[PDB]
RNA sequence: GUGGGAGAGGGUGGUGGAAUUCCCGGAGUAGCGGUGAAAUGCGCAGAUACCGGGAGGAACGCCGAUGGCGAAGGCAGCCACCUGGUCCACCCGUGACGCUGAGGCGCGAAAGCGUGGGGAGCAAACCGGAUUAGAUACCCGGGUAGUCCACGCCCUAAACGAUGCGCGCUAGGUCUCUGGGUCUCCUGGGGGCCGAAGCUAACGCGUUAAGCGCGCCGCCUGGGGAGUACGGCCGCAAGGCUGAAACUCAAAGGAAUUGACGGGGGCCCGCACAAGCGGUGGAGCAUGUGGUUUAAUUCGAAGCAACGCGAAGAACCUUAC
RNA sequence: AGGCAAGGAGGUAAAAAUGU
């Protein structure tokens, strides 16, 4: 990644690439240096690995810069869309969960997979016929902003689903 | 490559980053260190060992322009400052003073969320 | 809890209002261009006021400092 | 510990020469709680170290102690969330000790067959100046350098 | 009245630096900023940090107080002007002119709204990022209104000393500010703290009374319902003031006191961790269990404090299966 | 040099829905 300006150099004979990409030849390192002072730009060891090694009269920084920039912008589309959990229960009632779902389709119409789990935690024996029913309910009412990634999986005390939007 | 030997040295002391100035006689600077200038990113920023190894940073590049005779200026004040400086008389740059001027105001403007619960 | 000497134990006869006699009005002021308290001044307290008032309209004028920088530290 | 100061036990000093160090030292040496057999070796030691390089075998001994000897050590602390290697000053004694123990280490971890031989060796690398002990103390040393950063977090 | 005095009392006209942002100028380079970490965010069109100058708007650091003022809301650079209150000494003048105050008229923080301006910071809403199960929130990056001013309007508040105003009486102390004095001590007016009596549900209060009284005014008659509905009035709107009942419950409360609790703290201790020596896990077996298999794998023991335990002796016996 | 304190700092304090 990070290499060997002007001074740092002490490999002796270098090879000499020019700021838009001018090639010199294999030339001096004191050459090179003194070309650098010259432009008011560095000669910076672009390649320590190829023949007498390659190195770019340059501006040190603002290439250091540059490559930030396109690090930045690669984690900046990697995506912030990611996975939110909503923890459901087995005896909800209306109102709560119509905010449940609107928080849902708001969260997909944001972008996100939705991790969708009943928490369950008394009997979990009558479980799969209230959950599952909860579930299939909840599926049902999101079928054109919803596509179902996942179906019901019971790890612990709780079974997941997962959700994703229907149209990227 | 325009050399001095003489000037100030304006430590801004932040929670968050020490920044080191080194500046001429006139207040036309040479120099600077920061702490991603020591590869250092983030949290260790700010930590007391990060403002040191700024200052002594500061202090080569200033040694690269001949710089010795050295009055030293404080900002505000960081996890360090007083490590900074300490960093700076060590180093080997004439130290004359050691001065604070805390940029105070003369009860200013309204301060931010964080810097209010202070009434 | 304060008690060196007092600045007005070691100042002795002098007008409070007259703030053009600056360098006897120079002790008031710290080292940096800042108030001393009740607690170093020695003075009661409305002749505290006064002389405040005093420095306040010095430094109005400009001939005693309005912030300096401490030394050392 | 939490009350009192916790003492430093005094050995009894040395059956052939005269030194409390030496005492411990063997005592660092022997395991299973076998003194007669170590105390030996330490003898055999010795006896080693006057006959190849031509010299009193307690002064060598000193010499390679004093050359183990760390003055900045590295502690283990928990602030704020992450764990920092925190330098400190050792106190002479606790010192003493620590660079014994990498002794006895560095005679343990040599490649050579008889438990006497290995350990005089190591002691003539530490009175020369290199070793495995010495090594230890380098690094336990560049630690406390490269981590001089949170010195400030004084204990 | 005279003679004084304290004061951020208020208003009008100015101005003084610190600060901040913003603009130009420089010099200077790879990051600043941010955080429990970080991420957006800005930065090579050169940002941050540093000096020069300007542009502005705010708000007054130190003094600064546990202080001073006002009736209350409130009030702080300094000046000038206009001006309120008040405090004292002379006891000089008047001769009960007083005290309160239903209504009334005024004032009335902050937000709010209308009209015009200005607008630096800060910053509801709002857009971002994290944080998270979620985040419409605490935390950061911006960002509108608004904050500021002029004119109007609003009128609420923990508009609290949760104590109406007035006088008299009833131990002191102590610290504070302010005045006069025959000024190491008195005597007046404020502000604090400790307390005699007494009082109080207790907490507390205690010459600044919640004590004794008297004067007048304001409310109050369980809570919730509910400061809501209703009407009425006010207001550009938001709302306000004024103010129920049906029903409902047998409470709602306050003080204190135990105890318990607290992601309150302090003081301690324990092989608790550190400092150190040696292990377990990993290997094999030894055993005891869980599980599973079985005709039955007898039963119990259960985190510590069940698990080489009851079993300190299972071939039969023991032994219950 | 010690004894108490006032201030200025600068660190810690920042993370917790599941039963019979
Ligand atoms: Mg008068
Ligand atoms: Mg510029
Ligand atoms: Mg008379
Ligand atoms: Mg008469
Ligand atoms: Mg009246
Ligand atoms: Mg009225
Ligand atoms: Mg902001
Ligand atoms: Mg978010
Ligand atoms: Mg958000
Ligand atoms: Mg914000
Ligand atoms: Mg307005
Ligand atoms: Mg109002
Ligand atoms: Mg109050
Ligand atoms: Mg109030
Ligand atoms: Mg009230
Ligand atoms: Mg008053
Ligand atoms: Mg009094
Ligand atoms: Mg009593
Ligand atoms: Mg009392
Ligand atoms: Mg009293
Ligand atoms: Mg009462
Ligand atoms: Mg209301
Ligand atoms: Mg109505
Ligand atoms: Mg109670
Ligand atoms: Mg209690
Ligand atoms: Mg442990």
């Amino acid at each position: 990644k990070e290499y060997l300006t002007n001074e740092r150099i002490r490999a002796k004979q270098v090879r000499v690439v020019g700021p838009d990409g001018k090639q010199l030849g294999i030339m001096d390192t004191r050459e090179a240096l003194r070309l650098a002072q010259e432009m008011d730009l560095d000669l910076v060891l672009v390649g320590p690995n190829a023949d007498p090694p390659v190195a770019r009269i340059m501006d040190y920084s603002k290439w250091r810069y540059e490559q930030q920039m396109a690090e930045k912008e690669a984690r900046k589309k990697a995506k912030r869309t990611e996975v939110k959990s909503i923890k459901f229960r087995v005896k909800i009632d209306e109102h709560d969960y119509q905010t449940k779902l609107g928080h849902i389709k708001r969260f997909l119409q944001e972008g996100h997979k939705v991790k969708v789990t009943i928490m369950f935690r008394g009997r979990e024996v009558a479980h799969p016929e209230l959950g599952e029913r909860i579930l299939n309910r909840v599926t049902e009412d999101l079928k054109d902003l919803a596509v179902v990634e996942m179906k019901p999986e019971m790890l612990g005390r709780d079974m997941n689903m997962l959700l994703a939007p229907v149209k990227v | 490559k325009r050399q001095v030997a003489s000037g100030r040295a304006y430590i801004h002391a932040s929670y968050n980053n020490t920044i080191v100035t080194i500046t001429d006689p006139d207040g036309n600077p040479i120099t600077w260190s920061s702490g991603g200038v020591i590869g250092y990113k983030g949290s260790r920023k700010g930590t007391p060992y990060a403002a040191q190894l700024a200052a002594l940073d500061a202090a080569k590049k200033a040694m690269a322009y001949g710089m010795q005779s050295v009055d030293v200026i404080v900002r505000g004040t960081g996890a360090g400052r007083e490590q900074a400086i300490r960093a700076l008389q060590a180093s080997g740059l004439q130290v004359k003073s050691i001065v604070d001027d805390t940029p105070v105001p003369h009860n200013g403007c309204r301060p931010k969320k964080k810097f209010r619960k202070a009434s | 809890p304060s008690r060196k000497a007092k600045v007005k134990a070691t100042l002795g006869e002098f007008d409070l209002r007259d703030y053009r006699n600056v360098e006897v009005l120079k002790r008031f002021l710290s080292e940096t261009g800042k108030i001393l308290p009740r607690r170093r001044t020695g003075l009661s307290a409305k002749e505290q006021r006064i002389l405040a008032k005093t420095i306040k309209r010095a430094r109005i004028l400009g001939l005693l400092p309005f912030t300096e920088k401490l030394v050392r530290k | 510990a939490r009350r009192r100061r916790a003492e430093v036990r005094q050995l009894q000093p040395d059956l052939v020469y005269g030194d409390v160090l030496v005492t411990a030292f063997i005592n660092k040496i022997m395991r299973d709680g076998k003194k007669n057999l170590a105390a030996r070796i330490f003898y055999d030691a010795c006896k080693i170290i006057q006959e190849k390089t031509g010299q009193e075998p307690l002064k060598v001994f000193k010499q390679a102690v004093e050359n183990v000897k760390p003055r900045m050590e590295v502690r283990s602390r928990r602030v704020g969330g992450a764990n920092y290697q925190v330098p400190m000053e050792v106190s002479p004694r606790r010192q003493q000790s620590l660079a014994l123990r990498w002794l006895v280490q560095a005679a343990n971890q040599r490649p050579e067959r008889r438990a006497a031989v290995r350990i005089a060796h190591e002691l003539m690398d530490a009175a020369e100046g290199k070793g495995g002990a010495v090594k230890k103390k380098e690094d336990v040393e560049r630690m406390a350098e490269a981590n001089r950063a949170y010195a400030h977090y004084r204990w």
